[PDB]
């Protein structure tokens, strides 16, 4: 079958457990077949999920790291923690290149826009910083956001850079421009997870209600979407029990897989506008969800201490 | 890893502070509320009732004052790491900065005048501080 209707399925794949603390976040690897997983523990885990074999830990954070981000390479890892440091993994190596520091508070969030050049940074300070990444500079600030910006995330062609924040605002800038080109207020609570959409949904949103268009789930359990181009809310999910910690799309541009605080990993049509499926993952609050684009494979990071591979069919 | 140990360390002082501080308002709260059942034990003065109620609160602000004084030792008894454990949190951004200026004259005293006596041991670290 093609990767275009993978839905995972009950039981676990594998069931990786080794981690002292939560477990924040969990990203794919874009080439290779490995995962790295990111915990409260400062440790940054990285571990085969084809055979569910513990490979290695990194330990350069010095306190609990909140996102992890790769580059389209595979060379370069972008960790951000509550140090005031961000830190760049060589992943050929397995060693850190070079520590960040102009923070003043918790660093929530690390990316990479494709262009291979700087990084992201959304923290608690109600900031935004650019990284310049062979130098190891701080170039350029976003400010504007009132509250704690949860988690940044820039689209995939390295122009728009979205961020939703603790006051109810999904915020998309332009790069260089510095503008806020759509200060998104509709949700209830808290916008905890944003997930930027890829091409193939580009159509399979406009006959749901072109482009750009985005992602965004809140603590009101709810997930709303958005053109940026217009700036307003063109659907919601809602059917979740509790707050949406994790929203991502389907690789092919179809289902949304989102993770809630209610046990729920749930996955979602815009076609339809509800809930087909639910799954039970774990049993505590469920932090991070991935999908691999060519694999069927969805990995999810939860607080029990325990990351979940689930096979998709 | 000294880091590490420090950073959860004292994360876990602030939430006995915040367990302290939890503790002292519901201390008095339970405090006050005892003798307005003392008052009102004798606006009545049912009686027995309330009588075996307000020694059951006063038992229990008891076990809030022991655990408070217990807790109090346990504050100023930790308190003494933390005048010190935040000035070596303080002197993390210090020590990380000097690493590399320690390590030059570490690595090149323990791999080249091993050979050497101690005043030319001396005056090799002179000319490279």
């Amino acid at each position: 079958r093609d990767p275009k209707e993978w839905i995972p399925r009950p039981p676990e794949k594998y069931a990786l457990s080794g981690h002292r603390s939560p477990v924040t976040r969990v990203i794919f690897h874009p080439v290779f077949s490995v995962m790295v997983s990111a915990s409260e523990d400062a440790t940054i885990k990285v571990w085969d999920y084809e055979t569910g074999d513990f490979e290695r830990t990194l330990k350069g954070h010095t306190d609990s790291v909140q996102d992890i981000s790769f580059d389209h390479s595979g060379k370069l890892l972008a960790s951000c923690s509550a140090d005031m440091t961000i830190k760049l993994w060589d992943f050929q190596g397995f060693e850190c290149i070079r520590t960040m520091h102009g923070h003043d508070h918790n660093v929530s969030s690390v990316a990479i826009m494709p262009n291979g050049d700087h990084i992201v940074s959304a923290s608690r300070d109600k900031t935004i910083k650019m990284w310049e990444v062979q130098t190891g500079y701080c170039v350029k600030t976003f400010t504007g956001h009132r509250e704690w910006v949860r988690m940044v995330r820039p689209n995939q062609d390295g122009t728009l850079i979205a961020s939703c924040s603790n006051d109810q605002t999904v915020r998309v800038w332009v790069v260089a421009t510095k503008e806020c080109k759509a200060e998104l207020r509709e949700h209830e609570h808290v916008v905890e997870c944003i997930s930027w959409a890829p091409e193939s949904s580009y159509s399979s949103i406009s006959e749901a209600t072109p482009g750009p268009f985005l992602l965004s789930g809140s603590r009101d359990k709810t997930i709303k979407m958005w053109d940026v181009s217009t700036g307003m809310c063109l659907m919601t999910l809602v059917g979740h029990d509790n707050w949406v910690r994790g929203v991502l799309f389907h690789s092919g541009g179809k289902f949304i897989l989102s993770c809630a605080d209610d046990k729920t990993l749930r996955v979602w049509d815009y076609k339809n506008k509800r809930c087909m499926k639910t799954l039970n993952a774990h049993e505590h609050f469920v932090t991070s969800l991935d999908f691999h684009k060519t694999a069927p494979y969805v990995v999810t990071g939860s607080v029990d201490q325990t990351v979940k591979v689930w096979e998709c069919r | 890893e000294q880091q590490m140990h420090l950073n959860v360390g004292l994360r876990k002082i602030k939430e006995t502070v915040d367990q302290v501080e939890e503790l002292r308002r519901d201390l008095r709260i339970k405090s006050q509320e005892l003798e307005v059942k003392n008052a009102a034990a004798n606006d009545k003065l049912e009686y027995a009732v309330l009588i075996s109620e307000a020694q059951a609160i006063k038992a229990d602000l008891a076990a809030v004052e022991a655990k408070v004084n217990r807790s109090t030792a346990l504050l100023k008894s930790l308190s003494a790491e933390r005048e010190r454990w935040e000035k070596t949190s303080e002197t993390f951004k210090n020590q990380m900065s000097t690493i590399a200026g320690d390590c030059l004259l570490s690595a090149a005293f323990i791999a080249y005048a091993g050979y050497f006596d101690q005043q030319m041991r001396q005056n090799l670290f002179t000319t490279w501080s």
